[PDB]
RNA sequence: GCGGUAGUAGCAUGCUAGGGAGCAG
RNA sequence: UGACUGCUCCCUAGCAUGCUACUACCG
């Protein structure tokens, strides 16, 4: 069942709180809105399936910048990860198909 | 063009927001007013006309000191 | 039914609560001993005590969370904004509350672009915003009850349209519980009028 | 965890172990310093292994008995207001004519939604326009519920004062509109 | 890691009982050479990873703790983020319209009520000095917002209506410069 | 010799509670 | 000013179960 391409959008761009905005703080979100904006992904016209591919790499950027930012100003930073499931479509894939 | 337009309308609204123009009523009535007129606006240029007005709203004070702030 | 009917003839400023002076402690309050719908006729309660040297907790309780009390000691109000009954008021001044617009949350709009989102002309296009509102929408959107109107339903066919709804609802199975197995999700909801000033669901699920 | 009874035991039973390898004499020594040791850490098997779960349970129980504290007295905050609104929102009932208005009905019983309407002291009028405004609180006295009553104040949206003299159609279009008539019940 | 003094030991025990199986020797030494590894290699591997669990709670609480500095910073320069994005979003934007009217307001010219739109209703207008007035000003237009306002006042400050004809670059030095020029749409 | 049981780590499962966020009517 | 109800992800805590090895002690 998908949603409305201009809604996952739309819930994308405008937030409620000067909080929400920022997103490395809120990386949470994009993982739900990926959930979400998933069965897109098998849709036949196209821009629709940029939107998923569009949310994965938001989430790509947002964390690999997240880490070395939160490095400098440490001195260390990220080392174990198993994150990289976040931005591959197997993990988002699991909560469609009947086993749990 | 068009989206660029609506969300800087939407960054305007809460701009104004910030002055306390939410305490002079009907001044806060035409603001709302145009601010959703703009949001639901199907053509372009209809849009820049409203914005236009919506801008002068805020000009007319002294609080968002245009000179420095446009320092490009 | 039938008193749905018979009840638009009589006037409107004679139903609701009823009251009557009771003393505790020798003090005079209001307080609601029953009520007057336009259904169910006329209903009394049946545990009022006349007098009292104490209240206790629970007391306290459903007594401040009535009507009668504020109502009956407020200035009166006349409200030429809607066509619903008004009743009374409570401050001096009236308050206007407004709805704020959203936030914009630039860098994923940019980023969005980049790949080639908003092209004029594609098949997705923004329209969920967040929408502002002026002063008085509160009470320009409470009126819009002035829809809801006085019905008679057919009878003949709801005694028996009650049936089959109850046939379906048949699987199920229920009865009242006690006050050690009830479940309750997030507990620092809003407690409603008298109470939220003075804290959430909870302290009043404590105590 | 390093102060329990068997503690003593243990320590005399390898302390000894230890001098026997400073002598380092037959293999019935090693015996002896292994079924001592072996039996005097089966001490601790459960001294600093129970204990250990003792004070789990005792710091436990006790930091809920605290939490209960707390809710016990916010209970009586709570009480102490509630308490204290009533006995401060009663002594404005006006106690007169609702005095007569109780004692004159069947028995005590008088639907709510006439207490104000008989017995209220001000009445407060929220009007939305002016070509509604004159159709009523015109003037400085109206009459509404039959009792006179007199306009004394308004004020509007922002909530400031005009005076009577401005509310016309040609100054109409510059007021705050909700304007918010403010009378009293006049003999 | 090696810079535990458990690792020592078991190093030592690693050492030791490597050099006897190599060597060869004995089942005596050996079964002493386990009773003198496996207690070494159990006091090791235990705390070798309670301070691999250690080390990560550190680094998540304190990248927890800079998500709330951040935060509570964030929410408390919103007056500013939210200008200056706006005149970003502004400049990217462009038109001679606007851009007029954000020229004209870095000057003098700045309305004291909404821009109306009909073609009927009036505006004002704050004109200083006899230049930027030169400039827009001229006959009976005024032109503005990309619109032609045609004149129907002018004013001063404490409010004698001058004309307009009296005003050059020389007589002009003689007048409460900040007029109101009013007008109506073209 | 084989099992006994007891303490010690390690992993998984499940349940509990508290925390953050998202969607639907 | 912040309603009721349902599903879902993520991070801690605790319990149980098992899995687990190393030590034990007894037969
Ligand atoms: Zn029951």
């Amino acid at each position: 069942p998908y949603p409305d391409p201009s809604r996952i959008l739309g819930a994308g761009c405008f937030v409620d709180d000067i909080v929400k905005t920022d997103g490395t703080l809120m990386i949470e979100r994009f993982v739900s809105l990926a959930i979400d904006a998933y069965p897109l992904t098998k849709h036949p016209n196209q821009e629709y399936a940029d939107v998923f591919h569009l949310y994965l790499q938001y989430i790509r950027k947002l964390h690999d910048e997240l880490t070395g930012h939160m490095l400098d100003m440490y001195s260390v930073m990220l080392t174990n990860d198993n994150t990289s499931r976040y931005w591959e479509p197997e993990f988002y894939e699991a909560m469609y198909t009947p086993h749990t | 063009k068009m989206s660029d337009v609506k969300c800087t309308s939407v960054v305007l609204l809460s701009v104004l927001q910030q002055l306390r123009v939410e305490s002079s009523s009907k001044l806060w009535a035409q603001c709302v007013q145009l601010h959703n007129d703009i949001l639901l606006a199907k053509d372009t240029t209809e849009a820049f006309e409203k914005m236009v007005s919506l801008l002068s709203v805020l000009l007319s004070m002294q609080g968002a000191v245009d000179i420095n702030k446009l320092c490009e | 039914n039938f008193n749905v009917l018979f009840s638009t003839v009589f006037p409107p400023t004679s139903f609701g609560p009823l009251v009557r002076k009771i003393f505790v402690d020798g003090v005079p309050f209001v307080v609601s001993t029953g009520y007057h719908f336009r259904e169910l006729g006329v209903v009394h309660n049946q545990d009022v005590n006349l007098h009292s040297s104490r209240l206790s907790f629970k007391e306290l309780l459903v007594y401040a969370a009535d009507p009668a009390m504020h109502a009956a000691s407020g200035n009166l109000l006349l409200d030429k904004r809607t066509t619903c009954f008004s009743v009374a008021a409570l401050t001096n001044n009236v308050a206007f509350q407004t709805v704020k617009p959203g936030n914009f949350n630039k860098d994923f709009y940019d980023f969005a672009v980049s790949k080639g989102f908003f092209k004029e002309g594609s098949s997705v296009e923004l329209k969920h915003f967040f929408f502002a509102q002026d002063g008085n929408a509160a009470i320009s959107d409470y009126d819009y009850y002035r829809y809801n109107l006085p019905t008679m339903c057919d009878i003949r066919q709801l005694l028996f349209v009650v049936e089959v709804v109850d046939k379906y609802f048949d699987c199920y199975d229920g009865g009242c519980i006690n006050a050690n197995q009830v479940i309750v999700n997030n507990l620092d909801k809003s407690a409603g009028f008298p109470f939220n000033k003075w804290g959430k669901a909870r302290l009043y699920y404590d105590s | 965890f390093s102060s329990l009874p068997s503690y003593a035991a243990f320590a005399t039973a390898q302390e000894a172990y230890e001098q026997a390898v400073a002598n380092g004499d037959s293999e019935v020594v090693l015996k002896k310093l292994k079924k001592s040791l072996n039996v005097a850490k089966s001490e601790f098997d459960r001294d600093a292994a129970m204990q250990r779960k003792l004070e789990k349970m005792a710091d436990q129980a006790m930091t809920q008995m605290y939490k209960q504290a707390r809710s016990e007295d916010k209970r009586a905050k709570v009480t102490s207001a509630m308490q204290t609104m009533l006995f401060t929102m009663l002594r404005k009932l006006d106690n007169d004519a609702l005095n007569n208005i109780i004692n004159n009905a069947r028995d005590g019983c008088v639907p709510l939604n006439i207490i104000p309407l008989t017995t209220a002291a001000k009445l407060m009028v929220v009007i939305p326009d002016y070509n509604t405004y004159k159709n009523t609180c015109d003037g400085t006295t109206f009459t509404y519920a039959s009792a006179l009553w007199e306009i004394q104040q308004v004020v509007d949206a922002d909530s400031k004062i005009v005076q009577l003299s401005e509310i016309s159609m040609d100054n109409s279009p510059n007021l705050a509109w909700p304007l918010i008539v403010t009378a009293l019940r006049a003999n």
